[PDB]
């Protein structure tokens, strides 16, 4: 049953990662 | 303005996902309180007998 632990805390790893980082373009920069 | 609604929208989505692996998670203690129980009613055996 544990193995849900790795479930939720591999996607928070993956979330956060593809949230914070390399994070890029127009899609956000376009007003500037 | 037109990014506020996908970072209001981000949070409630991935606390939705939290839940879903919560739920996933809470299912341990069903089966392992239906083995205690089933076990430690046939424990009487050794009294009874």
């Amino acid at each position: 049953a544990l193995q849900v632990s790795k479930q939720s805390a591999q996607d928070r790893y993956d979330h956060f990662k593809e949230l914070y980082d390399e994070n890029i373009s127009s899609t956000e920069q376009k007003v500037i | 303005v037109s990014e506020s609604y996908r970072r209001r929208r981000q949070e409630w989505e991935l606390q939705y996902k939290q839940a879903e692996w919560e739920v996933n998670s809470v299912e341990q203690q069903i089966n392992l309180q239906n083995m205690q129980i089933k076990a430690a009613n046939k424990r009487l055996e050794q009294v009874e007998a």
